[PDB]
RNA sequence: GUUCCGAAGGGACGGGCGAUGGCCUCCGUUGCCCUCAGCCGAUCGAAAGGGAGUCGGGUUCAGAUCCCCGAAUCCGGAGUG
RNA sequence: ACCCGGUGAGGCGGGGGGGCGAGCCGGGCUCUCGCUUCUGGCGCCAAGCGCCCGGCCGGCCGGGCGCGACCCGCUCCGGGG
């Protein structure tokens, strides 16, 4: 299964690949608003192990919190 | 102790500016293609007085180059201007009182009013009655100009921001002594609530 | 009259029979006519002088 | 011969002279935030130094061979739901009175087939919107020795199956009449992808400036070249 | 196509009409302020008598919700008499006193005898 | 916070298409398309500011430019005008 | 990236093409410019040219597309960083 490979990918956050992904995604999220529905989870494996299913009735909201 | 008066002035309760009878913001026209490449002209329709400001304002009419309209604007009236006069706006308008053109084109030693401190700001510097700035020297590479401000300071300015030729009208206003507290009271009533100062 | 009364009036009691009737006075009307005509004549003159100079050069 | 009353009236669009015509302004419009964001995301992709593991998806299978790939895949389409209904009825009457080879869709199915070496070639869509779901798959395919190609369009890749989208498909078993065509496709694809993976893993991307910046740099370097 | 204006503006989409799959409430509300509950009873004071004898009017009191049009329609239906005009005032007690002037070809005194107030 | 980081308009002369009623004439209701379209920001804020158009005589116990009589006037509407 | 200013985010960067100069044997090269300055007037909703098409009877009536108004581009233009 690909979910395991995605799991080690996301555990290698300091790698240049994941660092590039995180930088680009953070820029885009910052450009968006503070509270908006995502069309689908960004981390499907993490969502699945947190209890998300690809069914009608599960929604995902991407939200931004001020730091400090 | 208590909050002091100079500390209360920043809350803006009774220390806001009295701005009902003011005629608008005195701003140069927005930069555009015509002003950046050639020029356009306008007729000086009115010369009016707004409360709280020493300099008079010139109400000028241009014609919109993109649709069938006429645009009205308010300039800080340079001294010597008059109604029925044509004022020219743009890069290559010739150099005479009332015109506005970038400071990088005018020769050194030029007297200027309503100087624009950053390009596009529509005039910020030397716009009080009788004040002016001087174009000291140019620098083509890096496109920068030295300007002497009415405070005696010298500043480096981008050579592509506009400026009105001439001195601001209404000069010599502070040479007349206010003879009485009534005159001072009326002077500051049209500006804000700060006059009767206590030691 | 007070401005909202002008609805009841007829047109002849509101304007005069002339170009810019009831909106601009006769003196400035005639100066506008003269100015437009003489300006256009001067423009024709400068155009023909420009053409003559182009031919000369 | 015609009316002298017909004359032309040229209109001079000089500075200040006349009102300009309504020309095209599509590159000066104030666009909505979503359009602006989605355009400058691509601009950012072209700016930044993209690591080779993400760069590798830009180098894509060419159109001319992709058409044979798709026409061969069109034979092994999985059954539509109505076709499955027909066959389920049909088995019902034949019981009341062999599994043809097909494509295997889904990143999970494809990756488990590849790591079991049950796959014969793998087609990967080039633009999965988290790239991380497929970014690891070319290297895995190389080490298992399975030929892989990168195809334009998850939409047209999932048009093979009868769904909206599909990330990867896998040829795992075909018929005799298509073994030769599959062999030709596999040899071409392995020459293009499998045998270059050193340069694929060491080929960075992006790092190209804007047209205005590169033009200004070109003018400056031309000046210094002349003198 | 081309864009001649530098402003993007929201395009005009299509808005369907309600096609409800069941009425929200089952039945229409019965008209409660009808011609019988709209006029309650007429005044029979000395002022009302003088008004009916002199001005050829009638005097009723009604609930505060009635319009002059509603009042005159109700008077026409209940007493089959034509009405010239209506003047209403909300009395300090709370009801709405209505002076209803009839068409000249009817007689207020006759209508009052018919109704029963005199 | 009140125009500031909004895809902030549900309007319109007209033209075309589609249906309808009325002596299917001509128009109207519309339904779709083409074309035209800055607003300074929803909304609240004055019984002394802005704001069309009613006056005279008589009448009660207590109401009158309000009721009765007589003279007016404004606004809106009107297929067939 | 991030920050500031302006606008109804209206002509930005290259390239072409054309005119005026300078100099070299009708030629290319570098540079430059592209139309508004005597007057308190007017200026929009295309003339013109070219290519198609339709309806009625060569004529009448009614449409469409392009040049006029150059092309290609990835940051709305500038200033910081
Ligand atoms: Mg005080
Ligand atoms: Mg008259
Ligand atoms: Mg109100
Ligand atoms: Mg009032």
């Amino acid at each position: 299964g690909a979910y395991k490979y995605i799991q080690e990918l996301w555990r290698k956050k300091q790698s240049d690949v994941m660092r590039f992904l995180l930088r680009v995604r953070c820029w885009q999220y910052r450009q968006l608003s503070a509270l908006h529905r995502a069309p689908r989870p960004t981390r499907p494996d993490k969502a699945r192990r947190l209890g998300y299913k690809a069914k009608q009735g599960y929604v995902i909201y991407r939200i931004r919190v001020r730091r400090g | 102790g208590r909050v002091i008066r100079g500390q209360r002035k920043g809350a803006g309760s009774v220390f806001r500016a009295h701005v009902k009878h003011r005629k608008g913001a005195a701003r140069l026209r927005a930069v555009d293609f015509a002003e950046r490449h050639g020029y356009i002209k306008g007729i000086v329709k009115d010369i009016i007085h707004d409360p709280g400001r020493g300099a008079p304002l010139a109400k000028v009419v241009f014609r919109d180059p993109y649709r069938f309209k006429k645009r009205t604007e308010l300039f800080i009236a340079a001294e010597g201007i008059h109604t029925g006069q044509f004022v020219y706006c743009g890069k290559k308008a010739q150099l005479n009182i009332g015109n506005v053109l970038p400071v990088g084109t005018m020769p050194e030693g030029t007297i200027v009013c309503c100087l624009e401190e950053k390009p596009g700001d529509r005039g910020k510097l030397a716009r009080a009655s009788g004040n002016y700035a001087t174009v000291i020297s140019h620098n083509p590479e890096t496109k920068k100009t030295r300007v002497k401000l009415p405070s005696g300071s010298k500043k480096v300015i981008s050579s592509a921001n506009r400026a009105v030729v001439g001195v601001v009208a209404g000069g010599g206003r502070i040479d007349k002594p206010i003879l009485k507290a009534g005159r001072a009271y009326h002077k500051y009533k049209a500006k804000r609530n700060c006059w009767p100062r206590v030691r | 009259v007070r401005p909202k009364v002008l609805m009841r009036l007829s047109k002849t009691k509101k304007h005069v029979s002339r170009a810019y009737g009831g909106s601009m006075c006769a003196k400035c009307v005639r100066d506008r006519i003269k100015r437009a005509f003489l300006i256009e004549e001067q423009k024709i003159v400068v155009k023909v002088l420009k053409a003559q100079a182009q031919s000369q050069k | 011969v015609v009316n002298p009353l017909f004359e032309k009236r040229p209109k001079n669009f000089g500075i200040g002279q006349d009102i300009q015509p309504k020309r095209d302004l599509t590159r000066f419009v104030k666009w909505p935030r979503y359009i602006r964001l989605q355009r400058q995301r691509a601009i950012l992709y072209k700016r930044l130094k993209v690591p080779p593991a993400i760069n590798q998806f830009t180098q894509v299978l060419d159109r001319q061979t992709a058409t044979q790939l798709l026409k061969l895949a069109h034979k092994y389409r999985p059954e539509t739901k109505q076709e499955k209904k027909q066959r389920l009825l049909a088995r019902a009457e034949k019981k009341a009175a062999k599994r043809p080879p097909v494509l295997r869709a889904g990143v999970n199915t494809v990756t488990t087939l590849v790591e079991n070496k049950k796959a014969q070639l793998v087609v990967i869509a080039h633009d999965v919107d988290p790239i991380e779901l497929v970014v690891f798959l070319p290297a895995l395919c190389r080490k298992m020795g399975v030929p892989y190609c990168i195809l334009k369009g998850k939409a047209r890749l999932g048009r093979l199956v009868h769904r909206k989208t599909c990330t990867t498909v896998a040829f795992t078993q075909v018929n005799s009449e298509d073994k030769g065509a599959l062999a030709k496709l596999v040899e071409a694809i392995r020459t293009n992808y499998n045998d270059r993976y050193d340069e694929i893993r060491r080929h960075w991307g992006g790092n190209v400036l804007g047209p205005k910046s590169v033009a200004r740099i070109a003018k400056l370097e031309k000046a210094k070249a002349k003198e | 196509k081309i864009r001649t204006s530098p402003t993007f503006r929201r395009p005009k989409t299509l808005r369907l009409r309600r096609q409800p799959k069941y009425p929200r409430k089952s039945a229409p509300r019965r008209n409660k302020l009808d011609h019988y509950a709209i006029i309650k009873f007429p005044l029979t004071t000395e002022s009302a008598m003088k008004k009916i004898e002199d001005n050829n009017t009638l005097v009723f009191i009604v609930d505060v919700k009635a319009n002059k049009h509603q009042i005159k329609q109700a008077v026409k239906k209940l007493y089959d008499i034509d009405v010239a005009k209506v003047n209403t005032l909300i009395r300090p007690d709370g009801e709405k006193k209505a002076y209803v002037r009839l068409a000249p070809d009817y007689d207020a005194l006759d209508v009052a005898n018919k109704i029963g107030i005199i």
